[PDB]
Protein backbone atom coordinates (compact mmCIF):
# COMPACT_ATOMS: atom_id res chain seq x y z
CA UNK A 1 0.00 0.00 0.00
CA UNK A 2 0.93 3.73 -0.45
CA UNK A 3 0.77 5.74 2.78
CA UNK A 4 -0.12 9.92 2.23
CA UNK A 5 -0.61 12.94 4.08
CA UNK A 6 -4.39 13.49 4.63
CA UNK A 7 -5.11 17.31 5.58
CA UNK A 8 -8.60 16.98 6.32
CA UNK A 9 -10.53 15.42 7.45
CA UNK A 10 -8.14 12.77 8.93
CA UNK A 11 -5.11 15.23 10.09
CA UNK A 12 -2.35 12.32 9.95
CA UNK A 13 -0.54 9.42 7.46
CA UNK A 14 -3.27 7.60 5.91
CA UNK A 15 -3.24 4.79 3.70
CA UNK A 16 -3.51 6.43 -0.44
CA UNK A 17 -4.62 6.05 -3.37
CA UNK A 18 -2.81 6.20 -7.10
CA UNK A 19 -4.95 7.64 -9.89
CA UNK A 20 -3.97 9.56 -13.44
CA UNK A 21 -5.18 12.70 -15.17
CA UNK A 22 -4.19 14.00 -18.99
CA UNK A 23 -1.72 16.70 -18.29
CA UNK A 24 -3.52 19.39 -20.88
CA UNK A 25 -6.78 19.17 -19.67
CA UNK A 26 -6.55 18.20 -16.23
CA UNK A 27 -9.60 15.23 -16.30
CA UNK A 28 -9.59 11.98 -15.42
CA UNK A 29 -9.90 10.53 -19.13
CA UNK A 30 -6.43 9.96 -20.07
CA UNK A 31 -6.05 5.87 -21.07
CA UNK A 32 -2.92 4.67 -19.83
CA UNK A 33 -0.67 2.83 -22.48
CA UNK A 34 1.46 1.12 -20.11
CA UNK A 35 1.07 0.74 -15.90
CA UNK A 36 3.83 2.45 -13.80
CA UNK A 37 6.54 0.11 -12.73
CA UNK A 38 8.88 2.47 -10.35
CA UNK A 39 8.53 5.67 -8.23
CA UNK A 40 9.56 7.73 -10.84
CA UNK A 41 7.37 7.05 -13.46
CA UNK A 42 4.58 8.92 -11.00
CA UNK A 43 6.53 11.69 -9.17
CA UNK A 44 8.68 12.74 -12.32
CA UNK A 45 6.39 15.08 -14.30
CA UNK A 46 5.36 14.12 -18.14
CA UNK A 47 7.10 10.71 -17.40
CA UNK A 48 4.22 8.37 -18.73
CA UNK A 49 2.25 8.78 -21.77
CA UNK A 50 -1.37 7.70 -23.18
CA UNK A 51 -4.40 9.09 -25.22
CA UNK A 52 -7.41 11.31 -23.23
CA UNK A 53 -10.15 9.87 -24.60
CA UNK A 54 -12.41 13.17 -24.16
CA UNK A 55 -12.63 13.82 -28.37
CA UNK A 56 -12.08 17.54 -28.15
CA UNK A 57 -8.66 16.99 -26.22
CA UNK A 58 -5.22 15.61 -28.04
CA UNK A 59 -4.33 14.51 -24.59
CA UNK A 60 -0.96 12.89 -24.82
CA UNK A 61 1.15 13.37 -21.33
CA UNK A 62 -0.41 11.62 -17.72
CA UNK A 63 -0.40 13.33 -14.50
CA UNK A 64 -0.27 10.84 -11.64
CA UNK A 65 -2.21 12.51 -7.97
CA UNK A 66 -2.72 10.81 -5.06
CA UNK A 67 -6.06 10.80 -2.77
CA UNK A 68 -6.80 9.70 0.58
CA UNK A 69 -7.90 6.38 1.11
CA UNK A 70 -9.88 6.48 4.59
CA UNK A 71 -12.89 8.41 2.82
CA UNK A 72 -14.62 8.78 0.30
CA UNK A 73 -12.29 11.93 -2.19
CA UNK A 74 -13.56 14.13 -4.86
CA UNK A 75 -11.36 14.05 -8.52
CA UNK A 76 -9.52 17.18 -7.05
CA UNK A 77 -9.05 16.23 -3.11
CA UNK A 78 -5.37 15.47 -3.22
CA UNK A 79 -3.10 14.30 -0.80
CA UNK A 80 0.99 14.43 -0.89
CA UNK A 81 2.44 11.15 -1.34
CA UNK A 82 5.09 9.86 1.66
CA UNK A 83 6.52 7.43 -0.63
CA UNK A 84 9.64 6.57 2.01
CA UNK A 85 6.66 4.96 3.99
CA UNK A 86 5.69 1.43 3.79
CA UNK A 87 3.49 -1.23 5.18
CA UNK A 88 5.77 -3.34 7.33
CA UNK A 89 3.45 -6.29 6.01
CA UNK A 90 7.47 -8.81 6.53
CA UNK A 91 7.53 -7.30 10.67
CA UNK A 92 10.97 -5.28 10.29
CA UNK A 93 11.94 -4.50 13.65
CA UNK A 94 12.68 -0.54 13.63
CA UNK A 95 15.87 0.43 14.27
CA UNK A 96 15.31 2.63 16.68
CA UNK A 97 13.04 1.07 19.32
CA UNK A 98 13.71 -2.78 17.83
CA UNK A 99 9.60 -3.32 18.07
CA UNK A 100 6.94 -3.99 15.31
CA UNK A 101 4.74 -1.26 14.36
CA UNK A 102 2.84 -0.75 10.45
CA UNK A 103 3.74 1.82 8.76
CA UNK A 104 7.40 2.49 8.88
CA UNK A 105 9.06 5.21 7.25
CA UNK A 106 12.34 3.67 5.23
CA UNK A 107 15.51 5.52 4.61
CA UNK A 108 17.03 6.02 1.31
CA UNK A 109 20.69 5.06 2.68
CA UNK A 110 22.35 2.15 1.06
CA UNK A 111 21.63 0.00 3.98
CA UNK A 112 17.44 0.73 3.77
CA UNK A 113 16.94 1.16 7.39
CA UNK A 114 13.46 1.35 8.61
CA UNK A 115 11.81 3.42 11.46
CA UNK A 116 7.97 3.53 12.45
CA UNK A 117 6.39 6.63 12.77
CA UNK A 118 6.28 7.26 16.70
CA UNK A 119 10.28 7.06 16.67
CA UNK A 120 10.69 9.21 13.25
CA UNK A 121 8.06 11.70 14.78
CA UNK A 122 10.51 11.26 17.96
CA UNK A 123 13.70 11.88 15.52
CA UNK A 124 11.73 14.80 14.10
CA UNK A 125 10.57 16.63 17.43
CA UNK A 126 14.29 16.02 18.62
CA UNK A 127 16.21 17.64 15.93
CA UNK A 128 14.10 20.85 14.87
CA UNK A 129 13.73 22.06 18.82
CA UNK A 130 18.09 21.40 19.12
CA UNK A 131 18.62 22.78 15.92
CA UNK A 132 19.78 20.16 14.32
CA UNK A 133 18.25 20.04 10.92
CA UNK A 134 20.42 20.19 8.22
CA UNK A 135 20.74 22.46 5.31
CA UNK A 136 21.06 21.63 1.66
CA UNK A 137 20.73 24.04 -0.89
CA UNK A 138 19.27 21.49 -3.16
CA UNK A 139 17.14 19.85 -0.57
CA UNK A 140 16.25 22.31 1.63
CA UNK A 141 16.00 21.88 5.66
CA UNK A 142 15.75 17.84 6.41
CA UNK A 143 17.08 15.01 8.38
CA UNK A 144 19.82 11.77 7.43
CA UNK A 145 19.21 8.68 8.38
CA UNK A 146 18.30 8.11 12.53
CA UNK A 147 22.09 6.22 12.15
CA UNK A 148 23.95 8.96 10.71
CA UNK A 149 24.52 6.88 7.20
CA UNK A 150 26.01 9.16 4.60
CA UNK A 151 23.80 10.87 1.36
CA UNK A 152 20.59 9.80 3.24
CA UNK A 153 19.01 13.08 3.46
CA UNK A 154 14.79 12.66 2.93
CA UNK A 155 14.45 14.37 -0.20
CA UNK A 156 10.26 14.75 0.15
CA UNK A 157 9.61 17.41 2.90
CA UNK A 158 6.42 16.53 3.06
CA UNK A 159 7.25 13.91 5.45
CA UNK A 160 7.88 16.13 8.11
CA UNK A 161 4.21 16.46 7.86
CA UNK A 162 4.32 13.57 10.90
CA UNK A 163 5.72 16.32 13.08
CA UNK A 164 2.15 17.68 13.58
CA UNK A 165 0.38 20.97 12.53
CA UNK A 166 2.21 23.52 14.84
CA UNK A 167 5.37 21.79 14.54
CA UNK A 168 5.50 21.36 11.17
CA UNK A 169 4.78 24.91 10.81
CA UNK A 170 7.75 26.00 13.04
CA UNK A 171 10.00 23.28 10.88
CA UNK A 172 8.95 25.94 7.67
CA UNK A 173 9.88 29.16 9.79
CA UNK A 174 13.33 27.73 10.94
CA UNK A 175 13.94 25.70 7.55
CA UNK A 176 13.53 29.18 5.84
CA UNK A 177 15.31 31.01 8.82
CA UNK A 178 18.40 28.68 7.54
CA UNK A 179 17.81 29.08 4.13
CA UNK A 180 18.46 32.58 4.89
CA UNK A 181 21.30 32.61 6.46
CA UNK A 182 23.29 29.83 4.55
CA UNK A 183 22.67 31.99 1.90
CA UNK A 184 24.84 34.65 3.49
CA UNK A 185 21.72 36.76 3.98
CA UNK A 186 20.63 38.14 8.02
CA UNK A 187 17.89 38.51 10.29
CA UNK A 188 16.79 41.68 11.61
CA UNK A 189 17.76 42.25 15.53
CA UNK A 190 14.87 43.92 16.50
CA UNK A 191 12.30 42.33 18.93
CA UNK A 192 8.98 41.42 16.73
CA UNK A 193 10.64 41.26 13.75
CA UNK A 194 13.08 39.10 12.46
CA UNK A 195 12.45 40.03 9.07
CA UNK A 196 15.04 37.78 6.56
CA UNK A 197 16.64 40.09 4.13
CA UNK A 198 19.68 39.24 1.83
CA UNK A 199 21.90 42.50 1.60
CA UNK A 200 24.86 42.27 -1.21
CA UNK A 201 28.31 40.94 0.63
CA UNK A 202 29.81 43.60 0.96
CA UNK A 203 27.25 46.16 2.38
CA UNK A 204 27.75 46.22 6.51
CA UNK A 205 24.37 48.59 6.56
CA UNK A 206 21.34 47.19 6.10
CA UNK A 207 17.86 48.31 6.35
CA UNK A 208 14.62 46.51 7.29
CA UNK A 209 9.75 49.02 5.49
CA UNK A 210 9.03 50.34 2.20
CA UNK A 211 6.12 48.28 1.86
CA UNK A 212 5.34 47.80 5.02
CA UNK A 213 7.08 44.22 4.70
CA UNK A 214 9.82 45.70 7.29
CA UNK A 215 10.42 47.94 10.09
CA UNK A 216 13.08 49.97 9.44
CA UNK A 217 15.79 49.19 11.70
CA UNK A 218 19.06 50.16 9.98
CA UNK A 219 21.40 48.08 11.13
CA UNK A 220 25.18 46.94 11.37
CA UNK A 221 25.09 43.16 10.13
CA UNK A 222 28.45 42.71 12.25
CA UNK A 223 27.31 43.80 15.99
CA UNK A 224 23.53 43.92 14.88
CA UNK A 225 23.42 47.36 16.81
CA UNK A 226 22.01 50.58 15.18
CA UNK A 227 23.77 51.49 11.60
CA UNK A 228 27.33 53.25 13.14
CA UNK A 229 30.43 54.31 11.58
CA UNK A 230 33.85 53.09 11.95
CA UNK A 231 34.92 49.70 14.25
CA UNK A 232 32.02 48.12 16.67
CA UNK A 233 32.21 48.98 19.83
CA UNK B 1 -23.03 0.66 -3.12
CA UNK B 2 -22.71 4.37 -5.28
CA UNK B 3 -20.41 5.59 -7.89
CA UNK B 4 -20.28 8.72 -8.95
CA UNK B 5 -20.27 9.30 -13.00
CA UNK B 6 -18.94 12.23 -14.50
CA UNK B 7 -20.64 12.09 -18.21
CA UNK B 8 -18.74 14.21 -20.35
CA UNK B 9 -16.92 16.42 -17.26
CA UNK B 10 -20.40 16.63 -16.15
CA UNK B 11 -20.82 17.23 -12.67
CA UNK B 12 -20.79 13.82 -10.92
CA UNK B 13 -24.25 12.13 -10.69
CA UNK B 14 -24.74 8.85 -7.68
CA UNK B 15 -25.39 5.95 -9.38
CA UNK B 16 -26.95 2.48 -7.43
CA UNK B 17 -24.57 -1.14 -7.81
CA UNK B 18 -24.34 -4.53 -6.72
CA UNK B 19 -20.83 -6.10 -6.78
CA UNK B 20 -22.72 -8.25 -9.31
CA UNK B 21 -23.75 -5.28 -11.75
CA UNK B 22 -21.63 -5.31 -14.95
CA UNK B 23 -19.90 -2.11 -16.77
CA UNK B 24 -22.78 -1.93 -19.40
CA UNK B 25 -25.66 -2.34 -16.72
CA UNK B 26 -24.28 0.69 -15.61
CA UNK B 27 -23.45 1.92 -19.43
CA UNK B 28 -27.38 0.93 -19.71
CA UNK B 29 -29.16 3.18 -16.61
CA UNK B 30 -26.44 6.39 -17.44
CA UNK B 31 -27.36 5.95 -21.41
CA UNK B 32 -31.30 6.15 -20.31
CA UNK B 33 -30.54 9.47 -18.04
CA UNK B 34 -28.64 11.45 -20.85
CA UNK B 35 -31.27 9.41 -23.46
CA UNK B 36 -28.07 8.50 -25.66
CA UNK B 37 -26.80 4.94 -26.62
CA UNK B 38 -25.24 3.20 -24.46
CA UNK B 39 -22.67 1.89 -27.39
CA UNK B 40 -21.01 5.23 -27.80
CA UNK B 41 -20.47 5.11 -23.84
CA UNK B 42 -16.67 4.38 -22.68
CA UNK B 43 -15.66 4.08 -18.81
CA UNK B 44 -12.79 5.34 -18.04
CA UNK B 45 -11.60 4.68 -14.07
CA UNK B 46 -7.49 4.72 -12.77
CA UNK B 47 -6.36 5.29 -16.30
CA UNK B 48 -8.00 2.05 -17.73
CA UNK B 49 -11.20 1.68 -19.77
CA UNK B 50 -13.56 -0.92 -17.98
CA UNK B 51 -14.73 -3.53 -20.35
CA UNK B 52 -18.65 -4.40 -20.65
CA UNK B 53 -17.93 -8.06 -19.07
CA UNK B 54 -15.87 -6.62 -16.19
CA UNK B 55 -18.07 -6.05 -12.77
CA UNK B 56 -17.59 -4.23 -10.48
CA UNK B 57 -16.33 -5.96 -8.14
CA UNK B 58 -13.89 -7.27 -10.85
CA UNK B 59 -12.80 -3.75 -11.41
CA UNK B 60 -12.28 -3.17 -7.46
CA UNK B 61 -14.49 0.46 -7.32
CA UNK B 62 -14.43 1.35 -3.79
CA UNK B 63 -17.41 2.76 -2.18
CA UNK B 64 -17.90 6.38 -3.61
CA UNK B 65 -15.05 6.66 -6.07
CA UNK B 66 -15.72 7.90 -9.60
CA UNK B 67 -15.57 7.06 -13.40
CA UNK B 68 -15.59 9.10 -16.28
CA UNK B 69 -17.76 7.58 -18.65
CA UNK C 1 -6.83 27.05 -4.64
CA UNK C 2 -5.72 29.08 -1.97
CA UNK C 3 -1.65 29.22 -0.60
CA UNK C 4 0.06 31.65 1.69
CA UNK C 5 2.83 33.72 2.04
CA UNK C 6 4.58 35.00 5.23
CA UNK C 7 7.28 36.92 6.01
CA UNK C 8 9.55 35.22 9.12
CA UNK C 9 7.89 38.22 11.15
CA UNK C 10 4.52 36.43 10.42
CA UNK C 11 3.40 38.91 8.35
CA UNK C 12 0.84 36.81 5.99
CA UNK C 13 -0.14 37.23 2.70
CA UNK C 14 -3.16 34.82 0.92
CA UNK C 15 -3.03 33.82 -2.58
CA UNK C 16 -5.32 32.46 -5.41
CA UNK C 17 -3.00 30.30 -7.51
CA UNK C 18 -3.30 26.68 -9.82
CA UNK C 19 -0.40 24.08 -9.00
CA UNK C 20 0.39 24.94 -12.60
CA UNK C 21 1.22 28.50 -11.93
CA UNK C 22 5.16 29.14 -11.78
CA UNK C 23 7.59 30.15 -9.17
CA UNK C 24 7.76 32.88 -11.07
CA UNK C 25 4.52 33.41 -11.05
CA UNK C 26 3.77 33.07 -7.88
CA UNK C 27 6.16 35.66 -6.90
CA UNK C 28 4.44 38.17 -9.35
CA UNK C 29 0.42 38.18 -7.77
CA UNK C 30 2.45 39.16 -4.49
CA UNK C 31 3.27 42.27 -6.17
CA UNK C 32 -0.19 42.85 -6.98
CA UNK C 33 -0.85 42.41 -3.60
CA UNK C 34 1.76 44.26 -1.60
CA UNK C 35 3.66 46.09 -4.08
CA UNK C 36 7.01 44.23 -3.40
CA UNK C 37 9.29 44.24 -6.62
CA UNK C 38 9.14 40.53 -7.97
CA UNK C 39 13.29 41.04 -8.35
CA UNK C 40 13.70 41.83 -4.46
CA UNK C 41 12.04 38.86 -3.79
CA UNK C 42 13.16 35.24 -2.76
CA UNK C 43 9.93 32.38 -1.42
CA UNK C 44 10.89 29.36 0.63
CA UNK C 45 9.48 26.31 0.73
CA UNK C 46 10.62 24.08 3.80
CA UNK C 47 13.96 25.58 3.97
CA UNK C 48 14.82 25.02 0.17
CA UNK C 49 14.70 28.07 -2.06
CA UNK C 50 12.29 28.01 -4.92
CA UNK C 51 13.45 28.51 -8.53
CA UNK C 52 11.50 30.89 -11.10
CA UNK C 53 11.03 28.02 -13.89
CA UNK C 54 9.40 25.53 -11.71
CA UNK C 55 6.05 25.25 -10.68
CA UNK C 56 4.24 24.80 -7.20
CA UNK C 57 3.27 21.39 -7.76
CA UNK C 58 7.04 20.56 -8.57
CA UNK C 59 7.70 21.42 -4.88
CA UNK C 60 4.12 19.29 -3.92
CA UNK C 61 3.06 22.89 -2.66
CA UNK C 62 -0.90 22.06 -1.27
CA UNK C 63 -3.55 23.56 -0.87
CA UNK C 64 -3.65 26.08 2.04
CA UNK C 65 0.07 25.27 2.56
CA UNK C 66 2.31 28.19 3.10
CA UNK C 67 5.60 29.89 0.94
CA UNK C 68 8.17 32.42 3.42
CA UNK C 69 9.12 35.16 1.77
CA UNK C 70 12.45 37.16 1.93
CA UNK C 71 13.81 40.47 0.62
CA UNK C 72 17.27 40.82 -1.52
CA UNK C 73 18.37 44.46 -0.40
CA UNK C 74 20.96 46.27 -3.19
CA UNK C 75 22.14 48.74 -0.35
ZN1 LIG D 1 -8.24 11.30 4.87
ZN1 LIG E 1 -7.14 15.83 -21.92
ZN1 LIG F 1 10.40 2.64 16.73
ZN1 LIG G 1 20.65 4.17 7.32
ZN1 LIG H 1 13.05 44.39 10.96
ZN1 LIG I 1 28.70 47.20 14.18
Amino acid sequence: SFYVYCKGPCQRVQPGKLRVQCSTCRQATLTLTQGPSCWDDVLIPNRMSGECQSPHCPGTSAEFFFKCGAHPTSDKETSVALHLIATNSRNITCITCTDVRSPVLVFQCNSRHVICLDCFHLYCVTRLNDRQFVHDPQLGYSLPCVAGCPNSLIKELHHFRILGEEQYNRYQQYGAEECVLQMGGVLCPRPGCGAGLLPEPDCRKVTCGGNGLGCGFAFCRECKEAYHEGECS
Amino acid sequence: MIVFVRFNSSHGFPVEVDSDTSIFQLKEVVAKRQGVPADQLRVIFAGKELRNDWTVQNCDLDQQSIVHI
Amino acid sequence: MQIFVKTLTGKTITLEVEPSDTIENVKAKIQDKEGIPPDQQRLIFAGKQLEDGRTLSDYNIQKESTLHLVLRLRG
